[PDB]
RNA sequence: CGAGUAGGAGGGCCGCUGCGGUGAGCCUUGAAGCCUAGGGCGCGGGCCCGGGUGGAGCCGCCGCAGGUGCAGAUCUUGGUG
RNA sequence: CUCGCUGGCGUGGAGCCGGGGUGGAAUGCGAGUGCCUAGUGGGCCACUUUUGGUAAGCAGAACUGGCGCUGCGGGAUGAAC
RNA sequence: AGACUAAUCGAACCAUCUAGUAGCUGGUUCCCUCCGAAGUUUCCCUCAGGAUAGCUGGCGCUCUCGCCCACGCAGUUUUAU
RNA sequence: ACCCGACCCGUCUUGAAACACGGACCAAGGAGUCUAACACGUGCGCGAGUCGGGGGCUCGCACGAAAGCCGCCGUGGCGCAAUGAAGGUGAAGGCCGGCGCGCUCGCCGGCCGAGGUGGGAUCCCGAGGCCUCUCCAGUCCGCCGAGGGGCACCACCGGCCC
RNA sequence: GCUAAAUACCGGCACGAGACCGAUAGUCAACAAGUACCGUAAGGGAAAGUUGAAAAGAACUUUGAAGAGAGAGUUCAAGAG
């Protein structure tokens, strides 16, 4: 298989990785969960600071 | 929000307006100027096609 | 872009750019790094010399954490401070000197090059190198360790 | 038939630049005018370098340009470098020298104009010295790329000074068989 | 920066027609129809165009003002000519040649002023 | 699903693109060349009041 | 599984495609593989060229520098520069009767 | 100056399908398709034009994106000799 | 002039510095140089030279050309003449 | 008798792992323009395959010829040896 | 209609019209993809720096699963520095003088501060003559022997670090 | 010995979006699909979308017993029965 001058590449793809892949398309949604989680934390409290 | 070349952009981080490739860019006014057309060779307009 | 490819050019041709005679099959010389010592030594040696064997002592639980010292040379030495100070160290005053601290900028060991600024200085560091320490003694400067 | 000769007929020399930069496309339109109409050979060489790619136009660091202008007899000419001029913070003196480049970097523009010098580009360079009269040409370290230390006769044969490809340096990466004498051969 | 406007617009403009043949400029100010540098009329500071007359008879001539740029309402000044097919041939020659106002493209103004009357007279 | 959909772009080049696209919108030749009808319009960039 | 073993048929035609490139010319031949005792003389000989001599040799250069006819005829008629009085007689020439 | 298998590059106003842009584009006064002893263009890929059928949407140019171009695989499925 | 090598010898030999004359067979040509990399890794025939064989449209080579990769005119026809 | 065990036997059937593996067979879809080979070396449990050189392509770069003598090169002679 | 040319296409192959294989006939379907990683090449942005890629700020506005901002979010990645198994150490010389037996020999004080040789595009200085009587005078165009400081880069010498 | 958070969700209950597929594609299933039907069974597992604007789905006349037709009619069209 190897050929003219190139680096020895050992990737870890013998293990059947396609079953176990977390995909980040839920990344904008959680970010809007979490502003609206902190802001839900903002208007519960009272005068006391968030990250208080 | 973008600033001149002389000052900065006083609403962003470190973004001056990006410096230029040409300054004065009138191609015709450059090429008809006295500096160039003193310095040129001569024009050459005869055709001189295939002589039988 | 599947519209800029080599595949989209090679349709209409039979073997698709892999030879009638040799017949691109699956994995002819094995998979990956197969037979490094046996039948690919003219590749492994002459292109990756030294790939096989051992050299040194083992070190267990190697942390990148007790060997941390970012260097600096005496070219960049003035570049930690605003160069306001090197003007006001050149302002004919006396042996008054800026106390340049390389520990603030993150640099622990001061290595050396040649050609350091003539004006006197005080460097505060964790580690020095004796060529660089010969250079700071050249300009009449000082050499202070921080611990 | 004609040739018992071969065919190496078509040269590989670049003729139009692969780049689509409009501002480079106007400097080419200006400079392809000059190089045929002046009986000058400076204007050939700049017109080559506007064509040329970004690998083959390496950036002058600021202190090469100084050290190649203070050479004797050249205090009075104007430097021209086709390509970018960046800044060197190694040095402390900056004289009042003249500079004509594409895209001087921003911290290099201030340290020229602190030193009272004059900057130009090739729309402005053409008016003063159309023939390139009084103009030193320079260029950066074309072999000075990081890559060009990879290129030799082989990476192991009489050691050849090669910098082999490896996933990271250290112990336990390309050291035993070939890089020393006790573990087999010493190249 | 007229050549800057050309090196943007010389392809990828609007009203540019590339069907079966050459490009066509099809631009509101132009004499001939070619997408060219010289027969291009948004770009230049000094442009000459002639048009039909919506009055029904005559030739109207469009010139750019040269006083105020980037002010496209006032940037055009127009004037109609309805004469006897020979004096309207010379008047457009007088207005082009006996100024500096584009001594290039003399004839192309006239040939259109030639052609548009013959479409209009019978 | 794990195709490389999203593309990352440098933050100076994006700001370079906004700087360029705003610069095209100050020339009547370019903006009529996109296809807009500016033939009877008021002078270019055109500032209407903050009362708007 | 019987085959052919070794032939230099069509090897003359491959070698001379690009050609037998002869190295032949370069200057300042490389200085490896040299007898080391000779080199243990010559590096010393170089380092006292700089240090050992300014005043002896440079002034010694200063002392020795202070010690230091018809067919031949028409070409002169029809030459581009040397013939403008050749035209003294066809143009504004003396010939006249 | 022109040969060309294996092969590598380049140009394509060659075609198909989808997306921003533009064509003050196109059409129940007839779009797509399909057929055509009809008229042509291009070296070619393929296209434009007429006529006939059908009856509701479709194509250009600049960019973007392909599950994108068949005579073959004891090709798969369908259909007829 | 240098030398730390050589040594009867201011000698051997290298190295360095300055000065002085371009013209050293014919012939033809524009050369020099770096990167990446496909395909290939079953060969065959012919003049002469050849080894094993009785000999082979056999087996093995050397030198060159060719068939392969290549049509056309001749050999009626044909891979190589 | 290596028979029979749901038309299945020198290890049944069914579904998954599984799109198992293959140096081995067969197929590999648009045109045009340019350039265009190899079956050889060395090593390999190598002999139907690769590795490496050789051969091929592409992309560049550094220069010189445009004006009684050029620079450089070579499957060639000549003159020496 | 006729003259002449004219074996059936793909495929392996030293060679296919082959007494080699697949191909009854039409329509549709149908075969170098995508992710990662490395390498060279090329376009673009910045430049001894670069990068938001993970987070936070914007009002919650269809397109917004977008875009914009941060910078006392530059932690970090890659680069600026190497070499050694490791403890570890870690890259400036050149010029004019001085001190000792001024030696196989090191030190003391100034003054610039990356060496040298051969090649080397471009640029500069150019003797020299060149254009209607003649002198008498400065611009001037072009040719220009020779000379000069010499880029990129290659070949070689010296030096410095481990 | 216990304990929220941020974390995970190709089953289930609602839901909006798509540079997707448009009936040999998409799920196997756009349809009386895990159904017809095969195997005793474990299990295997298909095909099949398109009248018209609206049924106005061709009354009546006429051969044959009727299928099937010629006249007639409805419809823009029966070259949609
Ligand atoms: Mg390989
Ligand atoms: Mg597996
Ligand atoms: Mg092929
Ligand atoms: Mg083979
Ligand atoms: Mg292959
Ligand atoms: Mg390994
Ligand atoms: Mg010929
Ligand atoms: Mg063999
Ligand atoms: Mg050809
Ligand atoms: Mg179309
Ligand atoms: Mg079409
Ligand atoms: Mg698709
Ligand atoms: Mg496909
Ligand atoms: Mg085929
Ligand atoms: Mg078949
Ligand atoms: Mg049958
Ligand atoms: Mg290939
Ligand atoms: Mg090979
Ligand atoms: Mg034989
Ligand atoms: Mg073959
Ligand atoms: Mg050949
Ligand atoms: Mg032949
Ligand atoms: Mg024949
Ligand atoms: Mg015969
Ligand atoms: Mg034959
Ligand atoms: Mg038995
Ligand atoms: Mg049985
Ligand atoms: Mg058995
Ligand atoms: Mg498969
Ligand atoms: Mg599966
Ligand atoms: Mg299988
Ligand atoms: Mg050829
Ligand atoms: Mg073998
Ligand atoms: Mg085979
Ligand atoms: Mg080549
Ligand atoms: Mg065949
Ligand atoms: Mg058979
Ligand atoms: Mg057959
Ligand atoms: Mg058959
Ligand atoms: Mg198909
Ligand atoms: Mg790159
Ligand atoms: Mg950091
Ligand atoms: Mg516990
Ligand atoms: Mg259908
Ligand atoms: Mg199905
Ligand atoms: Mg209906
Ligand atoms: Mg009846
Ligand atoms: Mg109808």
């Amino acid at each position: 298989a190897p050929s003219r001058n190139g680096m020895v590449l050992k990737p870890h793809f013998h293990k059947d990785w396609q079953r176990r892949v977390a995909t980040w398309f839920n990344q904008p949604a959680r970010k809007i969960r979490r502003r609206k989680a902190r802001q839900a934390k903002a208007r519960r409290i009272a005068p006391r600071p968030a990250s208080g | 929000l973008y600033g001149t070349w002389r000052k900065a952009a006083s609403l962003k981080s470190n973004y001056n307006l990006p410096m230029h490739k040409m300054i004065n860019t009138d191609l015709s006014r450059i090429l008809k100027s006295p500096e160039i057309q003193r310095a040129l060779r001569a024009p050459r307009k005869k055709i001189h096609r295939r002589v039988l | 872009p599947s519209r800029l490819r080599k595949t989209r050019k090679l349709r209409g041709h039979v073997s698709h750019g892999h030879g009638r005679i040799g017949k691109h099959r699956k994995h002819p010389g094995g998979r990956g790094n197969a037979g490094g010592l046996h039948h690919h030594r003219i590749n492994f040696d002459k292109y990756h010399p030294g790939y096989f064997g051992k050299v040194g002592m083992k070190h267990y639980h190697l942390k990148r954490n007790q060997s941390f010292c970012p260097t600096v040379n005496l070219d960049k030495l003035w570049t930690l401070v605003s160069e306001q100070t090197r003007v006001n160290a050149a302002k004919n005053k006396t042996g008054a000197a800026p106390i340049i601290d390389v520990v603030r900028s993150g640099y622990y060991k001061v290595l050396g090059k040649g050609k350091l600024p003539k004006q006197p200085v005080i460097v505060k560091a964790k580690f020095f190198s004796r060529r660089a320490e010969e250079k700071i003694k050249s300009v009449g400067g000082a050499c202070v360790l921080v611990a | 038939g004609v040739d018992i000769r071969h065919n190496k007929d078509r040269k590989v020399r670049r003729k139009e630049p692969k780049s689509q930069d409009i501002y480079l496309r106007l400097l080419v339109k200006l400079y392809r005018f000059l190089a045929r109409r002046t009986n000058s050979t400076f204007n050939q060489v700049v017109l080559k370098r506007l064509f040329m790619s970004r690998t083959n136009r390496p950036p002058l660091s600021l202190s090469r340009m100084i050290r190649k202008m203070k050479l004797p007899g050249r205090e009075n000419k104007t430097a021209v470098v086709v390509g970018t001029i960046t800044d060197d913070v190694r040095v402390q003196e900056v004289p009042k020298l003249k500079v004509c480049a594409l895209r001087v970097t921003s911290r290099a523009r201030s340290r020229i104009l602190r030193a009272g010098g004059k900057i130009l580009t090739f729309d402005q360079l053409a008016l003063d010295s159309p023939k390139g009269c009084g103009t030193v040409l320079l260029s950066g370290p074309r072999k000075g790329r990081e890559v060009y230390r990879h290129f030799g006769k082989a990476p192991g044969t009489p050691h050849s000074h090669t910098k082999p490809y490896v996933r990271s340096k250290g112990r336990k990466f390309e050291r035993a068989r070939g890089r020393r004498a006790s573990r087999g051969y010493k190249n | 920066s007229a050549h800057l406007q050309w090196m943007v617009v010389r392809n990828c403009s609007s009203f540019l027609i590339k069907r079966n043949k050459q490009t066509y400029s099809t631009e509101p100010n132009n004499l001939k129809a070619r997408n060219s540098f010289r027969y291009n009329g948004l770009i230049h500071r000094k442009t000459v165009g002639v048009e039909p007359a919506a009055d029904g008879k005559g030739v109207v001539v469009v010139i750019k003002r040269r006083s105020g740029q980037r002010k496209p309402a006032t940037s055009y000044v127009r004037t109609t000519i309805n004469k006897n097919a020979r004096a309207t041939l010379s008047s457009i020659r007088h207005m082009i040649r006996k100024n500096k106002y584009r001594p290039d493209l003399r004839m192309a103004a006239i040939r259109r002023a030639s052609a548009i009357l013959r479409s209009q007279k019978p | 699903t794990w195709r490389r959909w999203h593309r990352r772009v440098n933050t100076t080049q994006k700001r370079y693109a906004i700087c360029s696209a705003l610069a095209a919108s100050a020339l009547p030749a370019l903006v009529m060349s996109k296809g807009h009808r500016i033939e009877e319009v008021p002078e270019l960039p055109l500032v209407v009041e903050d009362k708007v | 599984a019987k085959s052919k073993n070794h032939t230099t048929h069509n090897q003359s035609r491959k070698w001379h495609r690009n050609g037998i490139k002869k190295p032949r010319s370069q200057r300042y031949e490389s200085l490896k593989g040299v007898d080391p005792k000779f080199l243990r003389n010559m590096r010393f000989a170089k380092k006292h060229n700089k240090k050992g001599l300014k005043k002896m040799q440079a002034n010694n250069a200063k002392a020795m520098s202070a010690r230091a006819r018809k067919l031949d005829r028409l070409a002169y008629i029809a030459h581009p520069k040397l013939g403008k009085r050749a035209r003294a007689r066809i143009a504004k020439g003396l010939r006249l009767c």
